[PDB]
């Protein structure tokens, strides 16, 4: 996260951190004790599936306080039209081997309705954007949790706002920008697969996954959100199927 | 009626047929009488900050 500030301790709750080897991996979000949202670029190249774990109240990656839980990943959902090395359809739903327990420092993030989603969520400006990511682009990633407040562009807006540069790709259906074009505020590819949360009416929902863009807060550029409610059917009707052998599963979509 | 304001709703709208509306609320929540107020029903309801919450 570039240009934000630290979150405080238990304020960004639904936050998970996810480890291949003990090192650090990409972002999550928790949307019950048993499944979590990700984004699908984040395992293109994951070997050993068996040492993927998840941690929930996690804040101070140079400290145990206690709040911290671990859990191992039983499973990665990935969309059968996401194309690894690509941008589309860049989500994966997690289901932990374990719940975890809920308590003041884990809460799951709403996961809303898509009428909801497209009818009400998709019109407030501001949202936040969180994680363990580069503090600065071609700079170290952060040792607390930090969170930044960005806002939501309709897409011909973006590509209004976006600096002329060849080779880049397409805003789909399936993505969202939010941000600034200024460079001086963005989540970074370490924020990857992070909540992009939605407050109304006093409840947080889960709107969009920290997908990619352009070298990180690089001026003219804004960052690239997968738009989640295009997947709620798609992830409602996977928490309700059995676990499958095997820890990847392709799963198609629609 | 969804379609505007949520349609007064605090959580989710589902509309019914000409100018009936049902509010509805994520688990872990009940609708209270006023027919668009949800209201906790667990200790821990999603989308909610505890350290906020009992602040
Ligand atoms: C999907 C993707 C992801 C990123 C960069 C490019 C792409 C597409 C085009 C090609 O696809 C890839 O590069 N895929 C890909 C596969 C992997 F396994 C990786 O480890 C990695 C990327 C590392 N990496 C650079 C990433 O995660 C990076 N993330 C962000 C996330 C959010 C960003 C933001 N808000 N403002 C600026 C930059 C940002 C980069
Ligand atoms: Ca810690």
């Amino acid at each position: 996260i570039v240009g934000g500030k630290v979150c405080p301790k238990g304020e960004c709750p639904w936050q998970v951190l996810l480890l291949v080897n003990g090192a650090q991996l990409c972002g999550g979000t928790l949307i019950n004790t048993i499944w979590v949202v990700s984004a699908a670029h984040c395992f293109d190249k994951i070997k050993n599936w068996r040492n993927l774990i998840a941690v929930l109240g996690e804040h101070d990656l140079s400290e145990h306080d206690g709040d911290e839980q671990s859990r191992r990943v039983a499973q990665v959902i990935i969309p059968s039209t996401y194309v690894p090395g690509t941008t589309n359809h860049d989500i994966a739903l997690l289901r932990l081997h374990q719940p975890v327990v809920l308590t003041d420092h884990v809460v799951p993030l709403c996961l809303p309705e898509r009428t909801f989603s497209e009818r009400t969520l998709a019109f407030v400006r501001f949202s936040l954007v969180s994680g363990w990511g580069q503090l600065l682009d071609r700079g170290a990633t952060a040792l607390e949790l930090m969170v930044l407040n960005v806002p939501r562009l309709m897409t011909q807006d973006c590509l209004q706002q976006s600096r002329k540069v060849g080779d880049s790709p397409n805003i789909t259906e399936y993505m969202f920008c939010a941000g600034y074009s200024d460079g001086s505020k963005d989540s970074c590819k370490g924020d990857s697969g992070g909540p992009h949360a939605t407050h109304y009416r006093g409840t947080w929902y889960l709107t969009g996954i920290v997908s990619w863009g352009q070298g990180c807060a690089t001026v003219g550029h804004f960052g690239v959100y997968t738009r989640v409610s295009q997947y709620i059917e798609w992830l409602q009707k996977l928490m309700r199927s059995e676990p499958r052998p095997g820890v990847l599963l392709r799963a198609p979509f629609p | 009626i969804c379609v505007n304001e949520n349609g007064g709703c605090e959580q989710y709208c589902s509309d019914h047929t000409g100018t009936k509306r049902s509010c509805r609320c994520h688990e872990g929540y009940s609708l209270l009488a006023d027919g668009v107020s949800c209201t906790p029903t667990v200790e821990y309801p999603c989308g909610k900050i505890p350290i906020l919450e009992k602040r």
